[PDB]
């Protein structure tokens, strides 16, 4: 008896990514200061999609050219989240883009293809307990723009911890 | 008043874009020198467009190449036409599909061409040749690709009037294509743009048309051939700039799947192309740098197509 | 061991790849046949290396030593049209066809050093009033004389 | 909600509209080609392509035409590409009925770094297939077939991307003209009013027939 | 099966309940299955680990 | 700090630094049907 | 002709799939258009 | 012939040790490998 | 074959040892496929697409007096793949598409109903009904464009009654897997043929 | 400018294929101490040639020999370029630094045949000066070359005491984003070690180590 | 002395 190797006609494109074990790495939990969501731990996802929309994409490491860094200590003293970004409506943005932001034709161009997706802000586990990880998926308008999978439920700020509470802020 | 300073700061920053892009290829006040192409080739760029084309002619066949004349000292046929066209499409597989190790995938396109002399004598009549352009005007167009600074063939086809008249007449059952009629049926002609003259050294000044002279030579042999009204239809096929000539060449066979053929006949379509025929990964590696090059000499005169708009506006604003 | 950016880390020196073609062209007047070895040579270092006017000079004098008449003079012509001037280093090495250039820089002849100041500064004067290709037709006259 | 002076040019069977202005003796010209796949929402949340469209302003006094390639996002405005071409707006130019423009001439460089951008985010693009074979099934489509659209630079990437203190004059110098949000937001929504009276009518054909 | 009884609560979603570690050591099972031996049913409803 | 020049904490920063492009940059996306 | 009288079977190549391209099988190289000006 | 991928053509054996035999080759057996079908237009042969 | 005037000994030896190994083969048939009844199939012999016609009449009812006849064409154009990407890039699925015009009682594109389907892993797979000409509604709607007319949605995501509605006008008009098993056939002998001469044709380009 | 993408075949490896061939493997390079802000012959890779550095002469040392020169410390000027001089440093005499590898082979004869002064003995002071003091440096290795034991250098001479802004102009030649360099273009090396010898980790701007052998940590786990 | 040669070229024309 020769025994067929047990395979799959249709198969995701995620399954073919590679493990040194070829197994399910380790999820670890997140760090105590993600408890409760604060004023401190609010704009922590705001804080890495406008690293990752400035730094080096791809696999040959195309610098992107406008810094959107600079533009994420005026975002967060005025109390706007990038889960409250998602909120504010065409009318809404141009008003902050102009006057408060004063964001440029080509810095408006690099952010808005991390608005017109609705990318929810929530910290997705990784191995390590330092997590740089956003779930990148496009969010609905029934589940607050969360994406409504793998737990991201309409008030979910981090993965694995508690909702927002918008009563305390 | 606000459309003057906005005209005024755009001619002001393309006067600084192109100060500053002139200042950082000058070496010492040298220029930046253009690539070198190898020995017979002459390159020509029309200016504000997206393509060159570099012609080649082995005399008396292809024993006149580099290859074949190279020796150790000290101890007729048919002349080839090549002819390179090379747009400035080069794009990176590796963003939209990780899974691919391609840093650079441009595309060029080569047309080989064979022209009967008078000055053959031992094979005249013996078989009736069919790469004249008096009997079928057979042509081989191989589509190339440089992924990776290695040459690779997307694809060999072999057109002749037939099938540029079998495409125009009897394609259908008793018609042509009806969409290779009606793209015949819109062929506007482009405006004269100036070619610029990018040659080899050597060749630089010895004639100056002979691309322009093989050009005709074989144009006049071809409208006047066995196959008369069927050349409009045949340039059209040989456009090799063009979304309509792509189309055209598409609705023939393309040639076969080069991968799923024997490894004896890649390897010997590779010793063709590359020794035989001259087509060496010498020109497919300065096919990319001219790629480049012309780039960033298209980039200057866009630069001075801003300065040129808004200088025009603000003085009439 | 030590990487640097690759546009700068496989840049060779100009000096260097004026040497290289000056061993190479020296050659040339030993034994004509070594230009196909050298145009195989050329036609690695101009895709790899910078197109210089040093490394166009010494290229010059390669095609030169081999006895080459016609494409010596229209490169030189090329860089004349390309605002490039001749090199005096390869100009005065054109018209000594001996000392081999790895020990001339390294100081193994004491002698004709003024005669190699001289090349060098008739070949600074002739450009001052005349092109590339002038300086370097006078050169390949004084090799064959 | 329509710009200030702007004619739309919409016949029904064909998905595409042109807008026209003149002012002074200058004209300036947007045509979109509304796709058929799909479109994105107005919303943005929840295969999903972008808008985008094409802007021809011509001015006799520079003696030149600039074409500008649109994408409208959000009811914003993004530019990806400026090249110019010779004389005034003639009518092959327009990629109207499926006979393109000017072809074989410099696209020019990225002004912006927004396909990249989508990089990131995960987002999708047009070019669905590595194998540029395999998308030249359904050919004279720019939607499906990147390989030979003019909206995408014929799947070329150039070499320059533009510098962004340089290439914010260039957004504000075609804004003057009517190529503002304004426009971008009307045709956005225009084009999903376009994609569903295509597919209501395409709907309604294919009921009498069968 | 072989799986796992933990004393504290760890919620599928997150670790925030109403319970305390008292209360849920019986709930989970945990004061349950420390002392039974084998032969005895265990229920399903408790959440099992690894 | 004498002898290797870094602390703990400063070498777990520089150590997820220096290799962010091959940790995760894609979220691979698509299906894959088979062909033999 | 059956799978374990072939030539494959004599050594370890597979039955089907994709050819091994690093096995010295496939790396030989091979000119069976030469072989009867050689052979014969 | 033109190859396809995931179909190969099964082909007999010669039952002379294989493609390789590890006991060993003869002189007239390895005289053809010796004189392996290059194509001689760029073949250099040699013997001393 | 002297090597002193020929030096592409390589090449004109090799390609003439392909021409009679695909030739001595017995896989091949020199005869074409059977189509289905009432199919004629017509190919040039310099392109590489091949065209399919028939004649077909419909079942209508008694309250209709005069059935009219139908125009049935089928065109297939071979499927081209790029070998430059690989080994990197995978290998690409086979698959056979084609095209099934429906004209009513002189071209392809006027007042013809157009179907685009693809027949992959043993099925057919419907993917755009393209219309052109001017057709009925309900006023009249054209579609004059050839190339980038419109070709509706998906069928994937249209609506649940236009599925079903075409199905069984596809199945009434006897498209269905065994016929897309043709198609593949007719293929694979179409490109044989092509190949062997375009074999044929390289050796007079070559040699000359 | 406008950022000119690079033709050179550097990529960072997938997410799908496992890391192989660890005879070639690339890590990030960062040094201790930052050298940009140096000297130009100080920095990282002029490390060597540290004992070859002159001696360093000062703005009031040559203030000082300006007005009470000495009969045998001879200043000399290293500018090359005559239309990027504009002044006279007193008591100076020209020699040209493309020049000093052939003028220091003469004579005492033939070296005021071919300068106009006398050559100066191997025993005295000379003292070199340039724009920023590059010039003079090259020119001090070959005055050092040969065996002249006093050796000296102003660093910015002329940019210092006229106050000029200039510069000597070093290309320090680095590869256009046309020119692809060696390794993708050769067979020199085996296929699995040219596609790890290309492989980089991270952007390609920075600095990187290519390790010539590694082994595995087995010890951690 | 590009723009000299792009007036001559008709990339930079006149007033139409
Ligand atoms: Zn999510």
């Amino acid at each position: 008896k020769v025994s067929k190797v047990p395979t799959r006609s249709v198969i995701p494109a995620d399954a073919l990514r590679y493990h040194p074990r070829y197994s399910v790495p380790r999820k670890m939990v997140l760090s105590n200061t993600f408890n409760v969501v604060g004023e401190n731990n609010r704009y922590t996802s705001l804080k890495l999609i406008l690293e990752k929309l400035s730094g080096h994409v791809g696999r040959r490491q195309y610098k992107m050219l406008c810094n959107l860094e600079k533009h994420y200590d005026k975002l967060k003293d005025e109390g706007i989240d990038w889960h409250e970004l998602k909120w504010l409506s065409r009318e809404e943005l141009i008003v902050l883009f102009d006057k408060v932001l004063h964001l440029t034709r080509t810095e408006r161009a690099a952010l808005l293809p991390a608005i017109e997706a609705k990318v929810c802000g929530v910290l997705r586990q990784t191995d390590s307990r330092h997590s740089t990880v956003v779930c990148m998926n496009r969010g609905n308008a029934n589940h607050g723009w969360r994406c409504g999978r793998n737990g991201h439920t309409n008030d979910v700020y981090f993965e694995g911890k508690a909702k927002a509470n918008t009563a305390a802020l | 008043v606000s459309l003057r300073t906005i005209a005024e700061s755009l001619g002001a920053a393309a006067a600084a874009e192109l100060r500053a892009e002139v200042e950082r290829d000058t070496r010492d006040g040298v220029a930046a020198i253009p690539p070198l192409p190898p020995l017979g080739w002459r390159v020509r760029h029309p200016s504000g467009s997206n393509y060159f084309v570099m012609t080649r002619t082995l005399k008396n066949g292809v024993q006149s190449a580099e290859l074949n004349n190279r020796r150790y000292r000290s101890v007729s046929r048919a002349d080839v036409h090549l002819t390179v066209f090379a747009p400035f499409r080069v794009y990176d597989p590796s963003l939209h599909d990780p899974t691919v190790d391609i840093c650079e995938w441009s595309s060029f396109d080569l047309v080989v061409q064979k022209t009967v002399p008078d000055n053959m004598v031992a094979n005249k009549l013996l078989q009736p040749l069919s790469c004249t352009p008096q009997d079928g005007a057979l042509s081989m167009y191989v589509c190339l690709a440089s992924v990776n600074s290695e040459m690779r063939i997307r694809s060999i086809q072999l057109l002749s009037m037939k099938e540029a008249q079998a495409l125009v007449e009897h394609a259908c059952f008793g018609n042509g294509e009806p969409l290779f009629l009606e793209l015949l049926r819109r062929r506007g002609r482009r405006r004269p743009l100036v070619e610029r003259r990018f040659d080899d050294p050597r060749l630089r000044y010895e004639e100056v048309a002979q691309p322009q002279q093989v050009a005709d030579e074989a144009a006049v042999a071809c409208s006047s051939s066995c196959y008369g009204p069927y050349y409009p239809a045949f340039e059209m096929l040989m456009d090799s700039c063009g979304s309509a000539g792509e189309y055209s060449r598409a609705l023939c066979y393309g040639g076969p799947y080069v991968s799923e053929l024997s490894r004896e006949l890649c390897d010997a379509l590779l010793d063709y192309i590359k020794g035989d025929l001259g087509v060496s990964d010498q020109l497919c590696e300065y096919v990319c740098q001219m790629q480049f090059f012309l780039e960033q000499e298209e980039y200057m005169t866009w630069l001075g197509q801003v300065q040129h708009v808004a200088n025009a506006v603000s003085r009439t604003a | 061991s030590l990487q640097n950016p690759p546009e700068e880390q496989f840049a060779l020196p100009s000096v260097l790849l004026r040497t290289l073609l000056c061993m190479a062209a020296y050659h040339c007047t030993l034994d004509a046949d070594y230009f196909t070895t050298c145009q195989m040579l050329f036609g690695r270092m101009e895709q790899q290396q910078q197109t210089t006017p040093e490394v166009l000079s010494a290229w010059v004098y390669c095609c030169t030593a081999s006895g080459r008449v016609d494409e010596a003079l229209t490169y030189a012509k090329y860089m004349a049209d390309c605002s490039a001037p001749f090199d005096v280093t390869v100009f005065s090495l054109m018209q000594h066809p001996s000392l081999n250039p790895i020990e001339v820089e390294d100081g193994s002849v004491p002698h004709s050093a003024k005669g190699l100041l001289l090349q060098r500064r008739l070949g600074n004067r002739l450009h001052t009033a005349y092109r590339s290709d002038a300086v370097a037709a006078h050169g390949m006259f004084v090799y064959y004389a | 909600h329509l710009p200030f002076n702007f004619d739309v040019c919409y016949e029904l069977g064909s998905r595409e509209f042109t807008l026209f202005s003149s002012v002074g003796s200058t004209s300036v010209l947007v045509f979109c080609n509304v796709s058929s796949r799909r479109l994105r929402s107005v919303k943005g949340g929840q295969d999903r392509s972008p808008v985008v469209f094409s802007a021809f302003v011509s001015m006799p006094t520079s003696g030149l035409t600039i074409e500008a390639l649109c994408c409208s996002s959000l009811g914003l405005l993004v530019v990806d590409g400026v090249s110019f071409h010779q004389g005034p707006l003639t009518e092959s130019m327009i990629p109207q009925d499926a006979h393109p423009g000017p072809e074989g001439h410099y696209q020019g460089p990225l002004l912006n770094q927004r396909s990249l951008a989508e990089m990131v985010v995960n987002t999708r693009g047009c070019i669905t297939s590595v194998d540029p074979f395999r998308q030249q099934e359904s050919f004279f489509d720019g939607h499906v077939n990147p390989w030979n659209a003019r909206s995408l630079r014929f799947g070329h990437v150039p070499v320059h991307t533009a510098k962004p203190g340089f290439s914010d004059a260039l957004c504000h110098f075609l804004e003057v003209f009517g190529v503002n949000d304004e426009l971008a937001f009307f045709v956005e929504d225009f084009a999903h009013l376009v994609h569903r009276e295509e597919e209501t009518a395409w709907t309604n054909v294919l009921k009498t027939m069968m | 099966v072989s799986g796992r009884v933990y004393r504290r609560f760890y919620g599928d979603r997150n670790r925030v309940s109403a319970h305390s570690t008292m209360r849920w050591q019986h709930i989970g099972g945990w004061k349950l299955l420390k002392r039974i031996r084998r032969g005895s049913l265990f229920p399903h409803n408790v959440p099992l680990y690894a | 700090m004498t002898v290797h020049g870094t602390s703990l904490p400063s070498t777990y920063r520089m150590h997820k630094d220096i290799n962010k492009a091959q940790r995760n940059d894609r979220k691979l996306s698509g299906n894959r049907f088979k062909v033999l | 002709i059956a799978y374990e009288d072939s030539f494959e079977y004599e050594e370890y190549i597979p039955a089907g799939g994709s050819p091994l391209a690093h096995h010295w099988t496939e790396m030989t190289p091979s000119f069976s258009y030469l072989e009867d000006e050689f052979f014969g | 012939a033109r190859r396809k991928w995931g179909q190969k053509t099964w082909s007999p054996t010669a039952t002379n040790g294989g493609a390789a035999p590890a006991n060993g080759v003869s002189a007239q057996e390895a005289l053809q490998i010796a004189y392996r079908p290059m194509p001689p237009s760029q073949t250099v042969e040699y013997e001393e | 074959l002297p090597p002193s005037d020929f030096p592409e000994n390589a090449l004109l030896k090799c390609i003439e040892k392909e021409i009679e190994d695909e030739a001595l083969r017995l896989d091949k048939e020199e005869c074409p496929p059977p189509p289905p009844t009432g199919w004629e199939m017509y190919h040039a012999p310099g392109t590489s697409v091949f065209y399919g016609r028939r004649w077909w009449l419909p079942a209508t009812a008694s309250a209709e007096t005069r059935a009219t006849p139908e125009r049935h064409t089928i065109r297939v154009q071979l499927t081209k793949r790029d070998p430059s990407l690989d080994p990197e890039c995978d290998v690409r699925g086979e698959h056979f598409p084609f095209s099934f015009f429906v004209q009513r009682a002189l071209g392809l594109y006027d007042q013809s109903i157009e179907v685009r389907a693809d027949f992959v892993d043993g099925e057919l797979l419907v993917d755009n009904v393209v219309f052109h000409g001017t057709f009925k509604t309900g006023e009249e709607v054209r579609y004059n464009n050839i190339f980038n007319g419109y070709p509706g949605p998906n069928l994937d995501e249209a609506e649940e009654e236009v599925l079903d509605g075409l199905q069984a006008w596809l199945a009434e008009r006897c498209v269905d897997d065994q016929f897309g098993e043709f198609v593949g056939q007719y293929s694979v002998w179409v490109e044989q043929q092509e190949y062997e001469m375009w074999l044929k044709r390289l050796r007079d380009f070559v040699a000359a | 400018q406008a950022d000119r993408r690079t033709r050179h075949h550097m990529m960072v490896d997938g997410q799908i294929n496992p890391r192989e061939w660890f005879n070639w493997h690339p890590k990030e390079y960062q040094p201790w101490y930052f050298d940009r802000h140096k000297f130009l012959y100080e920095q990282r890779q002029y490390a060597q040639f540290h004992h070859l550095l002159c001696h360093q002469v000062y703005l009031k040392d040559m203030l000082h020999l300006m007005r009470y020169p000495e009969p045998y410390t001879h200043i000399i000027d290293c500018r090359t370029s005559t239309q990027k001089m504009h002044r006279w440093v007193p008591h100076s005499l020209w020699l040209p630094r493309d020049e000093v590898e052939y003028a220091l082979q003469l004579s005492a004869d033939e070296f005021l045949d071919m300068y106009g002064f006398r050559k100066p003995d191997k025993s005295d002071d000379v003292i070199l000066l340039s724009h920023n003091g590059i010039y003079s440096e090259q020119a001090g290795w070959e005055w050092k070359k040969q065996f002249f034991q006093h050796v000296y250098n102003y660093r910015g001479g002329t940019n210092e005491l006229f106050g000029e802004s200039y510069s000597d102009m070093n290309v320090s030649d680095v590869l256009s984003p046309w020119k692809g360099p060696f390794p993708q273009s050769g067979v020199f090396v085996d296929k699995w070690s040219k596609r790890k010898v290309l492989t980089r980790t991270g952007p390609f701007d920075r600095q990187y180590e290519m390790q010539d052998f590694a082994l595995p940590d087995l010890e951690l786990e | 002395d590009k723009i000299e040669k792009w007036k001559a070229e008709g990339l930079l024309p006149e007033d139409y």
